[PDB]
């Protein structure tokens, strides 16, 4: 689970570093598109990583 | 014996509760056909 | 002789004795109350003498309530089929009779309270017709109260 | 939707009868053993209750048929509203027929001993009271409806002309033959039936 | 519109023929899958060439 | 609301439309319109192509997120990608035609694992994953868009609206479905096989949190039976509080139709408490 | 034999039907007599709050069903007698199919009465008087079901 | 015997019924009262978000059915008692076939109330109050089924 | 405990999941199509704006398709009778609720596209009522998924 | 035996029959009801006749959907077949039939209303096809459900 | 056991039902088209033998039943398997209830096309083109029953 | 077992059905076309013995029922195979419920033809042409019932 927190640190620090270094021309759509898309990419990565970190169902097939 | 499932007592509960339910369906179809004379309640 | 399914017929007779009687009383109240509400928008002083059909329909439901109460004081876990089917007959009698009497009081009552506002001589006519339709509930109540007296003998 | 259920019940009865008949077990649908093993008090009490019920649902039927048209026809001619009450009376007597037959039938309704309970006579007097309650309640039903219709025509022909009520009262007489004939037949059917013993 | 379908017929069928040639387990790895890899790759690569002929011919239209 | 839409609408699209093959086709037919937006701008557009060209940047993002999420799934025209190292190994010696399981070696680095492709019970695992994915992303979307209400009531400088609608809404939403979304992550965090403990069912945990409080058949964490009572009371105390704070303190500040405020707050309470359940299932 | 396994079926149907058919009756009484309120309070909305009495007297029928449903629900058990299930079925039907009739009568009388009370204001007292006779039908069904349910588990074995 | 094999049939059909008849009543309440919104908000388009109340109160019925279909479902199980199946069938029917009535009474009141409250603004509060009396029927079915489902697995062997 | 006639209920639950949702979607598509083809004769510019009730009808059939596929991939010869009963319940839960959702979508969509040409502001009200009508089938989808998640949970 | 009784191909023959029967009923309604509109809107506009036959082709595709599943259930019938096989062949037959019936109703109603008003406005031709696609995927879904049920008819049977 | 005594029942019902329902469909398709012809050519009787195409195409789907009710009739034995009776019943129903639908479609399209083809002369090609799609329904039912009947006695014991 | 006691029941209700359902279709073809003759020949009574051909072709299918009822009747016995009873029931239904269809078709076509043949006399040869197709529907059922009845007692045993 700590390799989810370790990715949350480098995503959150990147989003904070982009909040202060956004271009001044279109600030409320530079720091709103890029910071929210990193949040949603990290959310789907964390959900697709934690479902396989400690699984309850093993993959079972016959034809191999 | 008459049957093991459709016994002598179940099959004559389902005749009583069919006669009573027939009378119920008839009476509810009587009360469902009850309409109000709206022309004697309006101003016009 | 006294099976396990024997208080089904008595409980369903106690049910039907108030169900069918209240259906008849509801038809007699609603259909004859439409005639009261339709009549008393142009001649409103006939409001409390046209109230007789819903009172007679209420007397019908009282006749059914009496049979339902008197059947449910004779129910037991271990009663015979004799008691069960005689309570069933006491329920069916007052049920069909109160249902018929309430339908008749409802169909006569609105026509009577409509003819009473046009012709004042039809009030005695509708009362004398509705008294014949009232005692049909009594004609089922007689068989119900006679089959009640033969419950546990 | 009711025709769909009438067809569905018919299809289920045909499929069940042909399944029971093809597999060599067709005598398991046994209506005679059903008649032998059901309690005679069911048939007796059901006949009494349907006698006094179906007499009243014909009496009350005729009462509203020749009551609503009596009150409608009495608006212009209010001199019918007391003379023509014999059309209420003729369709009301079919309820006292069913009442005085239901009480005579309930006099034959005692407690039978369990050792002779599904006997010949106890089962006979269940069948007889059942069908003699049916043939009185249905006859008084049909007689009450017929007398109500022929009284509803009489209540309007009375308000047309006064000399027509005497001529069309005869049709009510021939219509009220029927409840008295049912009164006779239901007493002949349960005439030889004994009590439950 | 045949040139678009033909360009996808080049690309997709070339990747499928390469994945049959290298015995990739998403195409050969099951029992219901075909047994010989390059035998299927030889008849998918020719279809890739056929769609390349359609792409070149409809590319001059 | 069209400034959080600019990412979330293509992303909630891509969660439903997850494939690197169809996503690259949609991204390519969007990038064809983006690179040719000068020849198509000075052109008569009929209604369908005017709809498609007015949104030539909604489709570019709808393709660009669909490639990302179909690389999270192994779904390239419904095929898998053996890019990384698998977390499941299959046994080497087994009879032909028999049902075998895989032993867990590690965890797959980026995205879902490719040993679930030709798998009998792979669809059960994908059902569990995508159901809990939808629950957590709906929770995130709702608790992100619920903070904008607080920013609105703060910009209007109305503490009465804050204490009447936002706080009793916040500690009603977070005490039930925030707890559900936390419990999904905490079940994913624990192993439940190395610990030799029963894995709790989270459907009949939230069923039994409202019906039979304090009774925990499968324990999910230490102190569950007494913390769920506190969360249940915090959720049930906000049904009268969100319904009775604002009208009774607008009435107190007149010492205005009280019937137009009380009925509106009853409708708001019924609607909000309905929708907190009705949207996390939607 | 006295306490079979299929015995809670009739008790559960009696607990269900008591609220089902009284909700049907109250729904017809609310529906039919609320159409009349919404039709006759577009012209005289000052009497909106006194035409609501058919809706209230219709909603009393659902409370009549609710009381009997709770009292049948708190007498159900796994090993109850078949007598108890028969009595609970009878008490469920005695409230349900009688409050259905009472709700039909309240809906018909209320829709006929709130339409005639805007043309004649003296008809309101007659409407209330007819609706009392329409509501005592469901009250009589409540009395029958309470007298059954007191008899339900009394001397059972 | 006491927990037979056909015992989860009644529970599964109750879990089905509690959302089937509830969604049917809520669909009548949505469609019948959406006809009125789509008919009167052509003249008065400013009253769209004001007349949306009967559709929301029809949806609250479907929420009542959902919260019982998700509580019967987690109380299901193989080799459960037949008593539990009968109780779950009764709690399915008590929500479903009474929310059916409540949805009828919400739809056929709310359409007339939306037809009327575009003419008279004072009729809107009366519409909401009649719809509250029509929606408390489904709430009563909810209460009966929750009190019933609380006794489904209570000391059942 | 796991009899021979047990996959009959599962096959009926797999059939009824798509049958009744297709009946509901077919009523919705028919009513909405009669609405569109009578309101877009005179107003053809808002033709593609009015196809939203037909899409809302098709999502009901997609809801039925998903449940029928998930019930289909859990059938078996030697399965329990509990599994067949749960699959029958999950088929009926999505089917007879998507039928009602399709009835509501058809009636609301017809009445909304016949009046949305007269008033252009009625479109955002029609979409809002059709959301409540489509959540009626989403509820049956949720009940069917929660049933089918427990069809083989503790099964012997 | 027990898993494979003698009355087991009954459900398979009913599933082979119903898949073509109910799709033929649906396709017949979709042909007749939408052909009334073709034959009514051609006496004034006969030049759009080969393009108004879209709702009868889209309805005849439903009958082909029934024919495919009837052929595939027919070639899986056996005398000593499992009862599970007959059960899910009945399931496949009902899934194609009673959904293609609904698809045929929708195609007939929509196609009648579309070719009735497409002679008045020529821009409704691209609209009625887009609605008939949603009306024909209703039967395509039942085709998919029956092709997934038919892949399990004799898979792990004993 | 595999060939019971009641096994020719399903084969005889299939052999009857193969021609019974196709005769009903052909009767509907002949009756409505004959009314359409006899009402469309009292003014233009030159189109009498031209408009006979719906009656012919309705009469073909009864020959479709006459084929399979002979091919099923010549496979009926006393000691035949129950599998054979089930397939012959399925084949009879597959031709019958599909040719009934084809006859409904031909009967509606036939009079709708011959009442309009007296006005527009080139609606006749469209009428034939729709009746081909209406007659391939009975052709599909014929194909299904001919594929069934080639399997009713293939590997039977 | 192979020739049970209830076996002549199906043969008796196949002998009965082949005249019942045939004559109540022949009665429809007679009545529905005879009200079209009696309403038309009040102005054209010279066409009376020419318009009566629908009544004759409706009476022919009753003879088609009579022949099959006689041939099923003379193959009844007390101890006959249940196969023979099934075949005779199938033949009776095949004649009756298809001669009912042929009578419905003759009844609907015949009054439409005789009411139209007095406005245009060149419609009589079209009425005969449609009515032959309507009348051959019962001849097909007679062919099916005779091919059944030839198979009834061919290789029966026990």
């Amino acid at each position: 689970f700590y390799t989810v927190v370790g990715v949350f640190i480098v995503v959150s620090a990147m989003s904070v570093l982009f909040w202060i270094m956004a271009p001044k021309n279109n600030q409320a759509v530079w720091r709103s598109t890029v910071i929210l898309t990193l949040a949603m990419m990290f959310l789907m990565w964390a959900i697709t990583f934690l479902c396989q970190l400690h699984p309850l169902v093993a993959p079972r097939r016959s034809d191999l | 014996i008459l049957s093991s499932i459709w016994t002598e007592g179940l099959l004559m509960c389902l005749i009583v509760s069919a006669l009573l339910l027939f009378i119920l369906i008839v009476a509810l179809s009587w009360i469902s056909n009850l309409d109000i004379t709206y022309g004697a309640l309006e101003k016009s | 002789l006294c099976p396990v399914y024997a208080p089904f017929f008595g409980a369903i007779g106690c049910a039907s004795a108030i169900i069918f009687t209240s259906l008849g009383a509801a038809y007699g109240t609603a259909k004859s109350g439409v005639g009261i509400c339709a009549t008393c928008v142009l001649r409103p002083d006939l409001l409390f003498k046209n109230i007789v059909p819903v009172i007679m329909a209420g007397i019908i439901a009282i006749y059914g309530l009496v049979v339902s109460v008197l059947v449910c004081y004779s129910l037991g876990q271990k009663q015979a089929l004799y008691t069960g089917f005689i309570q069933l007959g006491a329920g069916l009698s007052v049920g069909l009779s109160g249902l018929a009497a309430g339908f008749a009081i409802g169909i006569v009552g609105d026509a009577g309270v409509r003819g009473s506002s046009q012709q004042p001589r039809l009030f005695v006519g509708m009362i004398l017709i509705l008294i014949f339709a009232e005692v049909l509930g009594l004609y089922g109540l007689i068989v119900a109260l006679l089959l009640n007296s033969r419950a546990t003998q | 939707f009711s025709h769909f259920l009438y067809y569905l019940v018919l299809i289920v009865v045909i499929v069940y009868g042909l399944y029971k008949l093809f597999t060599g077990h067709g005598s398991d649908i046994n209506f005679g053993k059903f008649l032998l093993r059901t309690s005679p008090y069911m048939w007796a009490n059901l006949g009494i209750a349907l006698c006094v019920g179906l007499s009243v649902v014909g009496a009350a039927w005729g009462i509203f048929i020749t009551g609503s048209s009596m009150i409608g026809a009495g608006v212009r001619a209010p001199r019918i509203t007391t003379k023509n009450l014999i059309s209420i009376i003729f369709c009301e007597v079919v309820a006292i027929y069913g009442l005085i037959i239901a009480i005579v039938f309930s006099s034959k309704l005692t407690v039978a001993t369990a050792e002779n309970m599904y006997s010949k006579s106890n089962l006979y007097t269940g069948y007889s009271l059942f069908w003699a309650g049916i043939t009185v309640g249905a006859s008084n039903l049909i007689c009450g409806i017929a007398v109500g219709i022929t009284g509803a025509t009489a209540a309007i022909s009375d308000a047309a002309d006064s000399a027509l009520f005497v001529k069309i009262l005869v049709i009510e007489i021939f219509g009220s033959i029927l409840g008295l004939l049912g009164l006779i037949v239901g007493l002949l059917m349960a005439g030889k039936a004994s009590e439950f013993q | 519109c045949c040139t678009v379908l033909s360009a996808f017929g080049v690309v997709i069928l070339s990747v499928i023929a390469h994945l049959f040639n290298t015995n990739h387990e998403s195409f050969v790895g099951s029992i219901n899958d075909p047994e010989d890899g390059p035998a299927v790759a030889h008849t998918v690569y020719l279809a890739a060439l056929v769609y390349l002929v359609f792409f070149v011919f409809c590319g001059f239209q | 609301a069209g400034l959080a839409t600019v990412v979330t609408f293509p992303f909630m699209f891509a969660i439903m439309f997850g494939d690197m093959g169809h996503g690259f086709i949609l991204f390519l037919m969007a990038l064809f319109l983006v690179l040719n937006e000068r020849k198509f701008g000075a052109m008569h557009r009929d209604e369908i192509f005017d709809m498609a060209f007015t949104g030539r940047y909604v489709l570019l993002l709808m393709g660009a997120f669909s490639v990302y999420t179909g690389l999270l799934y192994n779904d390239i025209f419904s095929k898998s990608m053996t890019i990384f190292k698998s977390g499941w190994q299959w046994p080497s010696t087994f009879r032909k035609g028999e049902s075998i399981e895989a032993k867990k070696t590690g965890v797959y680095p980026f995205g879902l694992d490719f040993a679930w492709h030709g798998t009998d019970n792979g669809l059960l695992f994908s059902n569990s994953y995508k159901m809990k994915l939808s629950i957590l992303m709906g929770y995130a979307h709702m608790t992100y868009s619920f903070m904008f209400s607080y920013i609105n009531y703060r910009a209007k400088n109305s503490k009465v609206d804050i204490i009447g609608n936002f706080i009793p809404g916040l500690v009603f939403m977070q005490s039930i479905f925030g707890y559900l979304s936390w419990a999904i992550v905490y079940k994913w965090s624990k192993d439940w096989i190395k610990d030799d403990k029963p894995a709790p069912g989270l459907l009949n945990m939230l069923i039994n949190m409202f019906l039979a409080p304090g009774t925990i058949d499968d324990q999910l964490y230490s102190g569950q039976a007494k913390l769920q009572v506190v969360l249940l009371l915090a959720a049930l105390v906000c049904v009268p509080w969100l319904l009775l704070y604002k009208p009774l303190t607008l009435r107190r500040l007149n010492k205005f139709n009280f019937g137009d405020v009380m009925i509106h707050q009853v409708i708001h309470t019924i609607e909000f408490c309905l929708n907190c359940i009705s949207h996390t299932a939607s």
